[PDB]
RNA sequence: CUAAGGCUAAAUACCGGCACGAGACCGAUAGUCAACAAGUACCGUAAGGGAAAGUUGAAAAGAACUUUGAAGAGAGAGUUCAAGAGGGCGUGAAACCGUUAAGAGGUAAACGGGUGGGGUCCGCGCAGUCCGCCCGGAGGAUUCAACCCGGCGGCGGGUCCGGCCGUGUCGGCGGCCCGGCGGAUCUUUCCCGCGCGGGGGACCGUCCCCCGACCGGCGACCGGCCGCCGCCGGGCGCAUUUCC
RNA sequence: CCGACCCGUCUUGAAACACGGACCAAGGAGUCUAACACGUGCGCGAGUCGGGGGCUCGCACGAAAGCCGCCGUGGCGCAAUGAAGGUGAAGGCCGGCGCGCUCGCCGGCCGAGGUGGGAUCCCGAGGCCUCUCCAGUCCGCCGAGGGCGCACCACCGGCCCG
RNA sequence: ACUAAUCGAACCAUCUAGUAGCUGGUUCCCUCCGAAGUUUCCCUCAGGAUAGCUGGCGCUCUCGCAGACCCGAGCCACGCA
RNA sequence: AGCCCGGCUCGCUGGCGUGGAGCCGGGCGUGGAAUGCGAGUGCCUAGUGGGCCACUUUUGGUAAGCAGAACUGGCGCUGCG
RNA sequence: CUACGCCGCGACGAGUAGGAGGGCCGCUGCGGUGAGCCUUGAAGCCUAGGGCGCGGGCCCGGGUGGAGCCGCCGCAGGUGC
């Protein structure tokens, strides 16, 4: 059991991999090629309303 | 047996330690358990502070 | 048959970073075209220097930047670092520099901005200079490592001054035999 | 990841990398740091000079608390006040000098490695060194102690 | 997350980090004049091995 | 950037597929649908991508606007050529050339336009 | 500090027990010894040792009936999608065996290289490809080019007009009441605790949105106007054009 | 037709009259923890690290992820040396003075010395140009020499502790 | 001699996966490089440590990178064997 | 890193402006044998530490397919004629 | 012109113990992805069937079978006889 399961990642690291993602999240080409079907959305830093 | 340039290690595993191992998979368990019961002491001692004296 | 040996025939070097950091291997393909393309043996030793690992790109230091980069001749010159700059607290006053670096340490940025600096990233470097003339191509201090201390001949050899690999240091901790004269020897 | 290790690799050769001669075996040697004097007395005093025997006089029950006494060097004295207290200092029209608290900020020996940028500065310190003191007094400083 | 002029207010020592390369189309980097002008010209011809007769 | 762009999905791709030693890329605005920074359909600034058309007769072009590169729903451009096979080609050639509209895909697009002819026209007995 | 008298919850431990939940675990030689009438069968005087063993089918619809045999067991018939699923019955490998077919056989077999013969198969093999241009022949058809209208793109434009963007630069009108956050920077010499604190101010650093201007640019942050080009749709063009 | 001894293993030497192997199926042997060392990749960088705790609908995922900042206590690093008491890392030039006595009192500067190598960079006499020339406009290449010299190496000095 | 087919110290379970410098085994492919049975020390001589022989990772430099086809226009590298 | 000119320092040496060492400038390239080759440097490191054979030299032995050394090559690790 | 790509020229190719690299070699499970495959037939197994790769191995045809399985990008092993 004492396999050490976990590993701790540095809270920098962590930061800068979702700041990442976040940026990564705003290019098309890397949405489409995550195969997401981006082809009739405006706009694809897509905000709506806060009614929803 | 030592081999070339290294550090004189003195590892203490000379005295059956695999029977006494503390793992540590119930401690966010532990963490939940011991808020829950701090929330209820808060909740006991409503107007007085929560840490308290 | 052939008298010739082969234990040599494949130079070992780098030919590629290792890394997988996408930027790193853009400025890398910028960096191969104008090594390629241009007689500038800057660009050549840019190259090399880029496909080099951490230990063998160490931190350059403000103090010892601006130590070089005071050196007479060089004004109006562009430091080149292919590495990290880092802050020196050590130091007081910092002048106005134009650095190209491949990082640069928040605070130490702060300072060279402060001081009415620039500072440049190499693609950057490229376009101001495409053959890097008017640079100052400075290194940080390969050897100023803790591994260099144990590097070299045994510790208990005479003449060596190689620090040993010790989990403690006090006077219990390898200071008896072989240490002093009063005990056995000392060399 | 096991998957990238000489394990994967060794498969299908006999001796899995420990040679068909001398074996891989249970202890050859001894176990741990046997023989450091006899039959390992090469590499114990090649690498490990000093490993036998004692040194010095023994002190039972050490508390590392009564000798604490964390140092700073003149060079990075000026780091613990902040940049506005040395800008204010060096354009100050009047000689006030600003007070830099070195066990305010966690030391109690300043040391002397280093210069001090030309200017005076009032430095409280439980130690000093001879070398700190005389810095100290070169830019018009002074040096108070405190317990 | 902050701007790059502003620290993160929510998170207390974050800021956001930097570009090691600002420019990143190679292309427009390479076709710009100022690299041109310091370029040899291409060697774009092929010599195959030569039938020695 | 293209580039950087390319540097994230050149091998990390829905649209990748690795099969008998060959590589092949399925976005929709690739012509000859190869694994290449050329040829990728995405990544690009401006795009050309030819397809047929929804009925089985004449090929639809489609090119990449300039403005609205981050809003997928406007960005393209499509239209439709029922023409003879070299009028069509004669059209997809001035869309590339004359409008310096990529043209190092000029011939891609007229072959991959004379590919989707070729395989609209009825078979022969 | 006050021994040689005493009690005391919480935070802590938990491979037994009761009841639960889950898993990047194992999948019937694995996982508990034990997925099953398993601490069972069985062994030893005893202490104690201790297995093997899952799967028909959706449903028994588990083969009525006829026939040979004393029967086991067969031949028919029947159920089923299937018994080439028939009560240790999902699938059903290898070793090994029977039979059939082909080939061969006195240096034990087996093997590497090279051919040859035979055989089973494969090739829609069996009159042998295609396709770009042009010439000639014999037929069709919108329509070919150029013009007109409309739409949409690409490129360029002193910024033509905005919207702006980067870097500075001014007066701070602009914020501790009517914009923030920080400073080991100075203070009531206006405010509540002994001449001894906490507030409130000033300054500084980053700011914030602003009133505007000058520098670089329309940039890959976008629009409107023009100019050129390209495409598409609809007209006209109906024949030495164009296309099939 | 030619070639062809049975594999594994220990061994100087195996086809061995050396050992294991009748055949087939399934199972079957460098693993995990801890501690070091070096190399490589990543983040931050004279700092770095929340791992223990706490705060967040307590829980499908989630026993995760996020956050703390007067939670950075603490670990490691930033200072060494001595058994210890303890001590503890800045020099070079121009000067006026004792007596610039191989040294004591200060100023003005600058801020880790010097030699030999040293990638790179800088200057560069003179060359390379067109239909030609007397006459200078702008920048490109080659270039003998010279200069500042990264890292690193060898050496000589200097500073700290015994 | 005998002490339940066991006796120069029974049987059972556990410590226990006891230790072994000794024997046996140690599971896919291709490519590249490629040994040693020697020195010194060891209650060492069937074993280790140590140097040597090996591999891997590099790094610091040297010759230049030439004419877009082409075309050199006393003196010809640091250093090594 | 050579040679040759000057000059400076020394608390060492000393009849002597002596000797020696160091330091600072300057001028000398016909690169001061042949041949070949690109060199320098660091870290980590496995296996090995039973060897055997041949020409020649060689010790013990009557001799040995014996025992022990030196040199080079080989077998071990290597197929092929 | 998948720049981790493509192209050119020259030399070279033995290998135990051992070291390293590559593997679009193979097994099992997890995160993604293939608007993947499948009762109009998955896995497994059999095959004088067609092939590919130096190889590890893989693809396709035919049969049997009767319900699940695989490619690619990463991750992790109780991973190859
Ligand atoms: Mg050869
Ligand atoms: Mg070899
Ligand atoms: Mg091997
Ligand atoms: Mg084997
Ligand atoms: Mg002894
Ligand atoms: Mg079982
Ligand atoms: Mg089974
Ligand atoms: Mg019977
Ligand atoms: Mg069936
Ligand atoms: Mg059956
Ligand atoms: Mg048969
Ligand atoms: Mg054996
Ligand atoms: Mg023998
Ligand atoms: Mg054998
Ligand atoms: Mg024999
Ligand atoms: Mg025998
Ligand atoms: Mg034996
Ligand atoms: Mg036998
Ligand atoms: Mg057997
Ligand atoms: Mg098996
Ligand atoms: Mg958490
Ligand atoms: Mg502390
Ligand atoms: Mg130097
Ligand atoms: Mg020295
Ligand atoms: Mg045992
Ligand atoms: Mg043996
Ligand atoms: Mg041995
Ligand atoms: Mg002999
Ligand atoms: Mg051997
Ligand atoms: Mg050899
Ligand atoms: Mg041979
Ligand atoms: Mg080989
Ligand atoms: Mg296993």
């Amino acid at each position: 059991t004492w396999r050490r399961w976990h590993r701790r990642v540095n809270t920098t690291q962590k930061r800068y991999a979702i700041c990442s993602a976040l940026a990564a999240s705003a290019l098309p080409a890397l949405v489409m090629s995550k195969g997401h079907r981006i082809e009739e959305v405006p706009e694809l830093p897509l905000v709506v309303e806060d009614k929803v | 047996a030592p081999s070339r340039n290294g550090m004189v290690l003195k590892p203490h595993f000379h005295k059956d330690w695999q029977r006494r191992v503390a793992t540590w998979f119930n401690q966010p368990a532990r963490k939940i358990r011991r808020r829950k019961a701090r929330q209820a002491k808060a909740r006991r001692i409503a107007p007085r502070p929560a840490s308290g004296p | 048959g052939v008298d010739i040996r082969h234990n040599k025939d494949r130079k070992v070097r780098r030919k590629e970073p290792k890394s997988q950091d996408i930027y790193l291997r853009l400025l890398v393909k910028l960096y191969r075209f104008l090594a390629r393309r241009t007689n500038s043996t800057f660009n050549q030793v840019v190259l090399k220097r880029l496909f080099m690992s951490r230990t063998n790109r160490p931190p350059l230091s403000l103090s010892r930047m601006i130590r070089k980069m005071k050196l007479p001749g060089r004004e109006n010159k562009t430091a080149v670092v292919v590495g990290t700059i880092t802050d020196d607290v050590r130091v007081q006053e910092v002048p106005k520099l134009k650095v190209c670096a491949l990082r640069v340490t928040s605070r130490a940025r702060s300072r060279i901005l402060r001081a009415g600096g620039k500072i440049l990233t190499f693609d950057q470097l490229a376009l101001d200079s495409p053959k890097g003339c008017g640079t100052v191509l400075l290194s940080g201090p390969r050897k100023g490592r803790e591994v260099y201390r144990h590097f070299g001949k045994a510790p208990g050899t005479p003449h060596s001054h190689t620090k040993p690999y010790v989990r403690s240091k006090g006077r219990k901790f390898e200071r008896a035999r072989g240490r002093r004269a009063s005990r056995g020897y000392k060399n | 990841p096991s998957r990238l290790r000489k394990t994967r690799k060794l498969r299908g050769h006999v001796s899995h990398g420990h040679g068909r001669i001398g074996k891989h075996r249970k202890h050859p040697g001894g176990r741990g740091n046997a023989g450091g004097l006899h039959h390992h007395r090469i590499n114990f005093d090649k690498y490990h000079p000093g490993y036998f025997g004692k040194v010095g006089m023994k002190h039972y029950h050490l508390k590392r608390n009564q000798s604490f006494c964390p140092t700073v060097n003149l060079d990075k004295l000026w780091t613990l006040v902040s940049e506005q207290t040395r800008v204010n200092a060096a354009k100050n029209k009047t000689g006030a000098a600003p007070i830099i608290d070195v066990v305010r900020s966690g030391y109690y020996k300043v040391l002397g490695k280093g210069k001090l940028p030309k200017q005076p500065v009032i430095v409280k310190a439980k130690f000093f060194s001879r070398r700190a003191e005389e810095k100290i007094k070169s830019v018009g400083g002074a040096c108070v102690l405190v317990a | 997350y902050g701007t790059w002029r502003k620290a993160a207010s929510l998170k207390s020592n974050y800021n956001l980090p930097m570009h090691k390369m600002i420019n990143t189309d190679l292309s427009r980097i390479l076709k710009s004049p100022e690299i041109q002008r310091a370029l040899r010209a291409p060697r774009k011809k092929i010599h195959r091995r030569v039938l020695k007769k | 950037s293209a580039h950087l762009q390319w540097m994230v999905v050149r091998n990390c791709s829905s649209f990748l597929i690795k099969r008998n030693k060959q590589t092949y890329s399925t976005e929709p605005n690739n012509l000859k649908a190869r694994n290449s920074f050329r040829y990728n359909g995405l990544i690009h600034r401006k795009t050309v991508g030819v397809e047929p058309a929804a009925d089985g007769k004449g090929v639809v072009v489609v090119i990449k606007r300039r403005s609205g590169q981050r809003k997928p729903a406007t960005s393209y451009v499509r239209t439709t050529i029922n023409k003879n096979a070299r009028a069509t080609l004669s059209s997809i050639r001035h869309m590339i050339r004359k409008n310096k509209y990529r043209p190092d895909l000029r011939m891609a697009a007229i072959r991959r336009a004379s590919a989707i002819l070729r395989s609209q026209k009825p078979v022969m007995v």
